[PDB]
């Protein structure tokens, strides 16, 4: 079982890295990249004064999940941590993020937590093609 | 083959397609029992190579000495078959059924050869 | 050929009625009995097209009894003359003539039964 | 390779091929042609 | 009596209409809300295998729903061949449909009029509708650039209740290249639906040349500079010799080695029949076994096995050659050119691009996408798109849309329903509020009021002016030859034909007959 | 009960001879009459034994009158193969049909191009097995998944042929009911 | 004509044929039971 | 006489010769007059009821 | 797929506020749109071959599996496996 587990295990390795010679675009991680696009976006949002700029608030509201998920998975209080992502991020632009050896807050590129930028570029991209199929869906019929 | 013209029209006489009609299609001639033919040494091996290569030119004159420009037959042409006619613009229709093969000669004021020997003038279409 | 649409029915009609009367006995109930089998088709006609049976009952009864002219039937399309001529409509002997025959022909059949087996399924 | 329809090898052939000191194998699937010829750098053979 | 026997259901002019009825209301409702832009599309779900089907088109939602109800069947049928002639607007045939029988409904219970009396209302109200279409058309095709916009303008309005409507300012150049590329000929045959998972659905790209998903050889090179493409329909497998029959008999196997050693020259020889010509690349229908493809290696001759019989026609029209079997005589079939041969990959699969060939006369869609219903959506709908346009290439009238097409139709009924004497001309009216309904039914779907826009749309035509439609972006009433919104003539022409025929065979009913089934 | 039985019915013509010693004669001999009677019946029989390469005006006659036979119904199974080079598993399934004809006799083996039998017929879907008798097709069978695929032997084949009712299942021919010599050797040794 | 009144309604009709085949069936089970060459019918 | 069998194919008869043969008698002692109508029907053809 | 499950909790709450889900899809492509544009700005490029960029990047994406602590000699394993086709096209390396 492992053994089939260490392939696509070392397919994800190789992967990783085949993004990385076809992309040369390196970006953090750890919660990083997640809370900075829910940053940019809160500030671009509140100029547009329409109904697609609330639609944006839950937008970024809603990003917020990945660092959550990775506070309760490590025990720790996602409410404590998460404010230590807003305290630290309006000074530091990038490479800000949780590791999770520490159990906390800091620098994610001198720890070494780096992935593409075609990965978070994919996750944001296919979900919002995702959501776009499934609320175009209005009835639910049995067929052969 | 889908590469044959779609509207085919005549030529500066004979206005007539000359339809032939057939019942046996192209394919090797064989008899109907049961057989086996005897291969020898490679002698009779490469002889048998020219005995179907000059059949397909015999059968290629044959049409053309005809004068055909459609030919039907109820069974399917072999593969080489269906493109030695598309070199010398005789389109072909194939496979059309048995029931619906005599309707065909009825109209075209022509009758239906039984071999290809007998393939003349006066049975066209 | 002929001329259908109740025109042919209705002469046969009173022919037959007439031929009727020139009988007496049980025959003579008969003869009516296929006289009034064969107005059931214009009578069908008429009350397909919404047009009263009585009135056009009558009007094919008493006018062909009058006239000899043996083209007039029932109109169902709603012209305003029921005249065939103008209204180009035919239809042939042989095809009107299988009605008739097909049905006493097998109505003989029917009548003869009397006793019916019917073995279920 | 593997060669379902034909015999790949037999008694006989093993034999002759003892002597020399030359090993055999089987079942190579055919989609692996590509793997060992461009990496053993050893191109194929259908024909003696 | 019992006439018919058991478990056989009966219906006798009660029963038998307002059935009918009710199943042109249960079919319709369905694909009401698949109309227009704005509509929503409907997920089928499989009582087996538990396969599922994103579909928005009116035919492949009457394809797999399942109705035992036989008027529905009529309206199942009249999609499919809708869907078989021009490909869209099946959803159009089966709401004008169901909503002419709503009306004739309310005619034969609330003015209490004959059926047959309906139907010739309709004649006359067919053919003044099909007149008023007809004038209303417009030439096209005398100037190209006028014929390029508007496939452009089609491409937008067909695209537009389908996935792409976002992106149809991107799609409708991929729409109207590949038809302008095929040079006339009509035929979908010539056009390839990659199937690509990844991206974004704006990621579709234009392809120069033609692009295909097939391989190499094992001993191949990757890139080969002007080859020349050949296509065989060959056994370059264990050719047999077609005298079925034929045996070896043999007395020793010293000969026997001899006749295998011609069968593997008989072979050579064909393949040296094949270096006559001087190729770069073969291609084959099926498979090539291994001795032949060791032949091509010192030869310099690329290799491609297990062609589709759709794929030799398909590549043979961009090499601009012709299928050669014989390889005879070499002065007769001249052979094509191509530039680029080199292959790319498209996610997983590598795919054999080719660029700069002598024509482009078929063609391939390549598709990117996230799930592949999002993909069956897409191949569908331009499938409905490229149909649409390729028709117009033959039949060359258009009519404007926006659901103009339908009131100026019935503004000549309405004209002829004055001078119509007796009980038929309120048939004729009734023919006129059906037309009516397909615009009241895009104003519910886009969530306006309905009644303003059609009020304003009627009153607005009625005063003189043509080239009025619904804007549903804005809500009001706009210029559609500024929004460049028309469709074909034959599209609407199908339609009104086909839904005056879907009335007239289920109102001509009186008793239903059910048998037992099997 | 069944012990009585076993000494006629679990006995060729050539074993029921070792019984000659042991059994009385009239016991013995009247069987083996029955049995030399049966074994004329498929002699007679015997009208097939290779592979018929056929062509489709034959069909109408070859598949369907042979399936006939006599019409005493004297019914014969017709085993046809759309065969198509290209494939693998055609060739394999030809391999079947030879090597079957050799030793059923009685049974018919039919083999056809696929792309000339049917119009169009998909050539993915052959290799196609179908079996004819009395005019009626028997079985539609599919590709050879269900037999094994690439891996099909000829135990396999000969398995299907007594579902169909084709050959008996106690028959003497069967490679499961053949046991080799030196089976047979080691039980008559170690019992 | 066309401006006829079909009245929507053939069950009315069906019902009363129904009614009278069935009104006729029972007379004329007691038919032969009237005058002095009637039958007597015991249930 | 109107007569259905069990296979359900009508058969509309006059004579007695093809009504008894529709059906199957099982009694030995109404065979009688089914044999005599087949030897009537076979030797002359006429009075099988009679 | 937790980000999207996440975005439809966002659309769940919307749908109750009386705004159509065409609007609400448009949001997210646009929105989306604009999230690519913003990356592209932070994301930095790298050379053709950086052992103390590739190997640390290797070794802390795995980062959940069995393998992760064996990740000291199997990082390098992945690194030195795809450096040996190398391309300054940027080609779909193939895994072939
Ligand atoms: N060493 C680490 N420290 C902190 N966060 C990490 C570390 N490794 C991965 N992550 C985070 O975990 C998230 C999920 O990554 P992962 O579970 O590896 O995805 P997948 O397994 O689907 O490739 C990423 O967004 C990344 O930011
Ligand atoms: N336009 C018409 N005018 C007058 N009579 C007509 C007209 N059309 C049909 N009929 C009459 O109605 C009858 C209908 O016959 P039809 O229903 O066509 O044959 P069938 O009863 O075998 O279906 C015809 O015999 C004809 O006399
Ligand atoms: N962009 C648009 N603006 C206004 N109306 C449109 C637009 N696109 C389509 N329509 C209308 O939608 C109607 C049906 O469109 P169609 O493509 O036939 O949908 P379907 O294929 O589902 O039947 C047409 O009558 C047309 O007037
Ligand atoms: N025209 C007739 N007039 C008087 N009696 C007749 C006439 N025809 C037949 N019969 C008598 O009636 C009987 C008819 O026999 P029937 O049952 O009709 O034929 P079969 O006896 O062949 O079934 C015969 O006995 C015959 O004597
Ligand atoms: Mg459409
Ligand atoms: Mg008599
Ligand atoms: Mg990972």
């Amino acid at each position: 079982m492992i053994i089939d587990e260490t392939e696509r295990s070392l397919h994800d390795a190789l992967c990783v890295i085949r993004c990385l010679v076809k992309e040369r675009g390196l970006i953090a991680g750890g919660g990083a990249p997640e809370i900075e696009i829910s940053r940019r976006l809160s500030k671009e949002a509140r100029s547009m004064e329409g109904v697609q700029a609330f639609i944006w608030q839950e937008f970024a509201s809603a990003l917020e999940v990945i660092p959550t998920t990775l506070a309760e998975n490590a025990g720790l209080n996602s409410i404590k941590v998460v404010t230590e992502l807003r305290s630290k991020h309006e000074n530091g632009e990038l490479n800000d993020g949780i590791s999770v050896r520490r159990s906390g807050t800091t620098n994610t590129y001198e720890e070494h937590i780096l992935q593409p930028v075609l990965v978070s570029t994919s996750a944001i991209t296919l979900a919002s093609e995702c959501v776009k199929s499934i609320l175009r869906i209005d009835d639910i019929a049995f067929s052969r | 083959h889908p590469q044959m013209p779609k509207c085919v029209l005549p030529k500066e006489g004979s206005d007539g397609v000359k339809l032939a009609i057939l019942t046996c299609p192209f394919e090797p001639p064989k008899p109907k029992t049961k057989h086996k033919l005897d291969i020898s040494s490679v002698e009779e091996y490469q002889k048998l190579q020219t005995y179907e290569q000059d059949k397909f030119k015999e059968m290629i004159d044959d049409v053309k000495k005809a004068g055909a420009d459609v030919v039907i037959c109820q069974w399917g042409f072999d593969d080489e078959a269906n493109h030695l006619l598309l070199q010398n613009d005789l389109p072909a229709v194939r496979w059309v059924g048995g029931q619906e093969l005599e309707h065909i000669a009825i109209s075209t004021n022509g009758r239906i050869v039984p071999r290809f020997q007998d393939l003349s003038k006066d049975k066209l279409g | 050929v002929v001329y259908g649409g109740g025109a042919a029915e209705v002469t046969m009609s009173l022919a037959v009625s007439e031929e009727a009367d020139k009988q007496r006995g049980i025959d003579q109930y008969a003869f009516r009995g296929f006289a009034q089998a064969l107005d059931t088709i214009p009578m069908t006609l008429a009350e397909n097209s919404g047009l009263d049976p009585i009135g056009t009952l009558s009007t094919l009864k008493s006018k062909q009894l009058k006239e000899k002219i043996s083209n007039i039937g029932v109109d169902c399309l709603g012209y305003g003359s029921n005249d065939m001529k103008e209204l180009f409509v035919v239809d042939p002997f042989i095809g009107k003539k299988q009605q008739i025959l097909l049905a006493t022909q097998l109505c003989r059949m029917i009548l003869k039964i009397d006793n019916v087996i019917i073995s279920g399924k | 390779q593997k060669s379902i329809l034909r015999d790949a090898v037999n008694d006989l052939a093993l034999h002759f091929l003892s002597k020399l000191n030359i090993m055999v194998v089987k079942d190579i699937e055919r989609e692996e042609i590509e793997f060992l010829s461009k990496g053993l750098g050893c191109k194929p053979i259908a024909d003696i | 009596v019992q006439i018919f026997g058991d478990q056989v259901t009966e219906e006798r002019a009660e029963n038998a209409r307002l059935s009918a009825f009710v199943g042109a209301i249960a079919v319709g409702d369905l694909v009401k809300s698949t109309l227009g832009p704005k509509g929503m599309d409907k997920l089928l779900q499989s009582a087996s295998s538990n396969t599922c089907m994103v579909t928005n088109d009116g035919a492949t939602i009457l394809k797999s729903i399942p109705l035992d109800n036989p008027a529905a069947k009529v309206l199942v049928n009249i999609s499919k061949v809708q869907d078989d002639e021009v490909g869209d607007g099946t959803t159009s045939v089966t709401v004008l449909s169901a909503e002419l029988l709503r009306e004739a409904e309310k005619l034969i219970d609330q003015s209490k009029i004959h059926p047959q009396t309906i139907i010739e209302g309709y004649r006359l109200a067919s053919a003044a509708a099909l007149d008023a279409l007809t004038k209303a058309a417009v030439d096209n095709s005398h100037d190209k650039t006028m014929f390029r916009e508007d496939l452009i303008h089609i491409a937008k309005t067909t695209l537009s209740s389908k996935i792409l409507s976002q992106d149809k300012d991107h799609f409708a150049e991929l729409a109207t290249n590949a038809i302008l590329r095929l040079k006339g000929s009509t035929n979908l045959e010539h056009i390839q639906i990659i199937k690509i998972l990844g991206g974004k659905l704006s990621d579709s790209f234009l392809d120069e040349g033609f692009i295909l998903a097939k391989k190499f050889g094992n001993n191949q090179p990757k890139r080969i500079e002007n080859a020349k493409i050949l296509i065989a329909n060959t056994t370059l497998d264990t050719d047999k010799v077609k005298i079925f029959g034929t045996k070896f008999k043999v007395d020793s196997t010293a000969k026997l080695a001899q006749l295998e050693k011609a069968e593997r020259e008989k072979m050579k020889n064909k393949i040296a029949k094949i270096s006559k010509f001087g190729i770069n690349t073969f291609i084959n229908r099926q498979l090539i076994y291994d001795y032949p493809e060791q032949l091509f290696t010192d030869l310099g001759i690329n290799s491609i096995e297990h062609a589709d019989f759709e794929g030799v026609e398909r590549l043979a029209l961009v090499t601009g050659g012709e299928v050669v079997s014989t390889f005879d005589e070499p002065s007769k079939c001249k052979l094509g050119e191509c530039d680029v041969i080199e292959e790319i990959m498209l996610g997983e699969q590598p795919f054999l691009k080719f660029s700069g060939c002598k024509a482009g006369e078929a063609c391939t869609i390549v598709l990117r996408g996230a799930t592949d219903q999002t993909l069956d959506e897409a191949e569908r709908s331009l499938h409905d798109a490229l149909s649409v346009l390729s028709q117009t290439t033959k039949e060359t009238r258009t009519v404007l849309g926006g659901g103009c097409a339908e009131m100026v139709m019935s503004k000549a009924v309405d004209t002829e329903a004055q001078n119509i004497d007796g009980k038929k001309s309120l048939a004729v009216e009734a023919f006129a509020r059906a037309l009516r309904q397909l615009p009241t039914i895009l104003a519910d779907n886009a969530g306006f009021d309905s009644s303003e826009l059609v009020s304003k749309l009627r009153s607005s035509i009625y005063n003189g002016i043509s080239t009025s439609g619904l804007d549903l972006n804005n809500g009001t009433i706009a210029d559609m030859r500024q929004l460049g919104i028309v469709e074909s003539y034959k599209l609407k022409r199908a339609v009104v034909s086909s839904a005056s025929e879907a009335a007239e065979v289920l109102l001509r009913v009186d008793n239903i007959i059910r048998a037992r089934p099997r | 009960a069944k012990q009585h039985e076993n000494r006629l019915e679990d006995k060729d013509l050539s074993d029921l001879e070792e019984l000659e010693d042991d059994e009385d004669e009239d016991f013995l001999e009247a069987y083996k009459i029955k049995r030399l009677n049966e074994i004329r019946k498929l002699q007679e029989r015997s009208k097939f034994g290779e592979v018929f390469h056929i062509n489709k005006p034959e069909y109408n006659k070859e598949v369907t009158l042979a399936s006939q036979g006599k019409k005493d119904d004297g019914g014969v199974y017709v085993f046809v193969h759309l065969s198509l080079q290209s494939k693998l598993q055609s060739r394999i399934l030809s391999h079947l049909f030879q090597s079957a004809a050799c030793k059923f006799r009685e049974i018919k083996f039919v083999e056809i191009p696929a792309n000339r039998a049917i119009e169009n017929y998909p050539e993915s879907n052959c290799p196609t097995l179908i079996v004819y008798y009395r005019g009626e097709v028997i079985k539609n069978m599919i590709t050879l998944l269900e037999l094994g695929g690439n891996n099909s032997k000829m135990e396999d084949f000969e398995d299907f042929m007594v579902k169909v009712g084709a050959v008996a299942e106690g028959d003497n021919r069967l490679i499961m009911n053949r046991d080799d010599e030196e089976s047979r050797e080691e039980r008559k040794l170690h019992y | 004509p066309s401006n006829a009144t079909f009245k929507n309604k053939e069950k009315p009709q069906e019902v009363r044929k129904a009614n009278i085949i069935a009104a006729r069936s029972v007379a004329d089970a007691i038919r032969t039971s009237l005058g002095p060459k009637g039958m007597d019918k015991m249930i | 006489i109107l007569i259905v069998t069990s296979n359900q194919k009508t058969t509309i008869s006059n004579d007695g010769a093809t009504i008894l043969k529709l059906l199957d008698v099982v009694h030995p002692a109404a065979k009688t007059l089914v044999d005599i109508s087949r030897a009537q029907d076979a030797e002359v053809g006429d009075g099988t009821t009679s | 797929v937790i980000l999207t499950g996440a975005l439809l909790g966002a659309a769940e709450r919307l749908l109750n506020k009386g705004i159509h889900p065409t609007i609400i899809a448009d949001s997210f492509q646009s929105a989306a749109k604009r999230s690519v544009d913003i990356l592209l700005e932070m994301c930095h490029k790298v050379s053709l071959s950086d052992r103390e960029q590739l190997v640390r990047a290797a070794s802390t994406s795995l980062s959940s599996k069995i393998v992760s602590q064996y990740s000291s000699f199997l990082a390098p394993l992945a690194v030195d496996s795809v450096l040996k086709i190398s391309d300054e096209n940027s080609k779909n390396v193939d895994l072939n």
